[PDB]
């Protein structure tokens, strides 16, 4: 079940923040693909 | 109910013991693995009346070949060429 | 077989069967199964 689970931190503007955040989540969606590999999607 | 799906199919008469958990068969291993750990509810009721023909129906397909079993939910409608020998053949084949 | 026999020919089988060597032997014009198809497993 595609489950994505999500968190937008507008806090550190470098890099990784080291800091301590936590993920909510969003949808489970139903899709039920065995989906071995994955790809980006770029404008 | 929180989040309920309706999972629609017709199955054969003596295929209606293995939509269940734990099941094995054509049907469990290589059309639909239903979970071990389900909650839900299975109905089933006799269809003769409405999907056979004199001549036969065959819209209604099985799959009866497959490299492995499904894991649960997991459907697969791939109709690539499966070897039933030892030989690598391709397309309708001597052992395909 | 040498020559082919009819429905009669009903033969009985203490023996291990594979039954990879019955593909071995020739492709099959067709081939079900109400078991499962691999088979080869008492
Ligand atoms: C999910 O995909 C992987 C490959 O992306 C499948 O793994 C292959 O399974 C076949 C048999 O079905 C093997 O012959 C391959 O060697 C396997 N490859 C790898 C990389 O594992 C896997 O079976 C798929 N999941 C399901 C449930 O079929």
């Amino acid at each position: 079940y595609f489950k994505i689970y999500s968190k937008h931190t507008p806090i550190i503007g470098r890099d990784f923040p080291q800091g301590f955040s936590a993920l909510e989540p969003l949808v489970d969606l139903p899709i039920g693909i065995n989906i071995t590999r994955f790809q980006t999607l770029l404008a | 109910f929180t989040n309920v799906y309706a999972d629609s199919f017709v199955i054969k008469g003596n295929e209606v013991s293995q939509i269940a958990p734990g099941q094995t068969g054509n049907i469990a291993d290589y059309n639909y693995k239903l979970p071990d750990d389900f909650t839900g509810c299975v109905i089933a009721w006799n269809s003769n009346k409405l999907d056979s023909k004199h001549s036969g129906n065959y819209d209604y397909w099985y799959r009866s070949f497959r490299k492995s079993k499904l894991k649960p939910f997991e459907r697969d409608i791939s109709t690539e060429i499966y070897q039933a020998g030892n030989k690598p053949c391709k397309g309708k084949g001597p052992n395909c | 077989a040498t020559r082919f026999a009819s429905v009669y020919a009903w033969n009985r089988t203490n023996c291990v069967a594979d039954y990879s060597v019955l593909y071995n032997f020739a492709p099959f014009f067709a081939f079900k199964c109400y078991g499962v198809s691999p088979t080869k497993l008492c």
